[PDB]
């Protein structure tokens, strides 16, 4: 499911700017 | 047409009122920003509390005024690390748009100053954190409450978008939530006055416009598809366009495909396929009509703007109220000396603050 491949990304934390 | 005569002439009236509002806004703005306010309190005014967060050049903390016992929360700079870094005009930046803005959605600036080791900032403490805790806490928001907070930011970027500036960083990481559950809205390490384009890659993988990415000069619409992104995260509990590395966030982002839980609303999708809009003749919020297009939006059909400016709308989210001063809602980190040299560093450098 959509959110499955969400928390698999690994980037459910903060995120940093570039 | 959609509205008969009398609702035609109050829209009409209203948008006219908005024009009026955000001249005498520029106004006022201007004489701030030509003359920037300098040196209004000093290091021994405040007790520290508590460290609320620490990065590459600086840390957020907790103080308390020793007179009047008010909190707030004071911004730390390392000039050295700033100058090495490579962020000195960001920094300078980023306070004298602080100190010349004023709107009910952006944090005030209540102090700053400096000394032989340091630059602060010592903004309002907003008790209630990030945003983003509590959307990943509560998983997503329902769509009233989603659209309460974009109505703040929509109304947020009009005013800052009238001044010229992009704003280039909205994030839930980056919108705090004060006692009234209204949105503040903290960090302009990344805004800049641009009437026309601007070229720097900036900003976070998942909030990253097409033209950003694809290296074009690009303008206040990449606000726009950041606000598209951000409902769409509310709304959802995931962002749009997201994997495992961001150069295939990025192909995502440019391909024109994007995809909606089936609890969104069509009123929403629409919304955000207008935003989320590859084609910038094409994007809310780049087009003739402006920022009307996004005001007057079905999706926005309920949305009273006048009152939400006058934060007379009952919140649907008031965060947990533990006391003033209470850190619940910031992270916990090793507290670190605030070391002042017995010279003065990069003084030059840092004459403006
Ligand atoms: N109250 C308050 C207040 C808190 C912050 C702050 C405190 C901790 C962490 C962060 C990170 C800073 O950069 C990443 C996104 N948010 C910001 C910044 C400004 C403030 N006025």
């Amino acid at each position: 499911t959509t959110y499955a491949d969400f928390i698999a990304s690994g980037r459910t934390g903060r995120r940093n700017a570039i | 047409g959609h509205m008969g005569n009398a609702a035609a002439a109050k829209k009409g009236s209203e948008q006219e009122s908005v024009k009026e509002f955000l001249a005498k806004a520029k106004e006022e703005f201007l004489k701030k920003w030509e003359s920037p306010s300098q040196n209004t309190a000093q290091l021994d005014h405040f007790d520290r509390i508590k460290t609320l967060g620490t990065g590459s050049f600086g840390r957020v903390m907790l103080v308390k005024h020793k007179e009047t016992g008010n909190h707030y929360a004071m911004k730390i700079l390392d000039k050295q690390k700033v100058v090495k870094l490579k962020q000195i005009e960001h920094t300078l930046n980023e306070k004298r748009i602080l100190q010349a803005v004023n709107f009910p959605f952006l944090v005030k600036l209540e102090f700053s100053f400096k000394d032989n080791s340091n630059l602060y900032m010592v903004m309002e403490y907003v008790p209630g954190g990030e945003m983003f805790s509590h959307l990943r806490r509560i998983g997503r928001f329902s769509e009233p409450h989603a659209r309460f907070y974009a109505a703040q930011i929509v109304l947020t970027f009009e005013y800052l978008h009238s001044l010229d500036l992009i704003y280039r960083d909205l994030k839930p990481e980056n919108l705090l939530i004060d006692q009234q559950g209204y949105i503040q809205v903290t960090d302009f390490g990344f805004a800049k006055r641009v009437k026309g384009r601007t070229w720097t890659l900036c900003g976070t993988p998942e909030y990253l416009a097409p033209e950003i990415i694809l290296s074009k000069g690009y303008n206040k619409a990449v606000d726009w598809w950041a606000l598209g992104v951000l409902i769409y995260e509310m709304a959802a509990g995931y962002p749009p366009f997201f994997a495992d590395q961001p150069i295939q966030i990025y192909e995502k982002i440019v391909s024109g495909k994007v995809r909606f839980p089936s609890h969104f609303s069509s009123d929403l999708k629409d919304l955000l396929r207008n935003l989320l809009q590859v084609d910038l003749t094409k994007r809310f919020g780049n087009l003739k009509n402006g920022v009307n297009d996004i005001k007057n939006h079905k999706w926005f059909a309920t949305t009273d703007w006048i009152a939400i400016y006058q934060r007379k709308v009952e919140a649907p989210f008031i965060p947990k109220f533990k006391g003033p001063g209470d850190t619940s809602n910031f992270d916990d980190y090793e507290e670190e000396e605030i070391r002042v040299s017995i010279n003065e560093k990069c003084g030059k450098e840092f004459t403006e603050f």
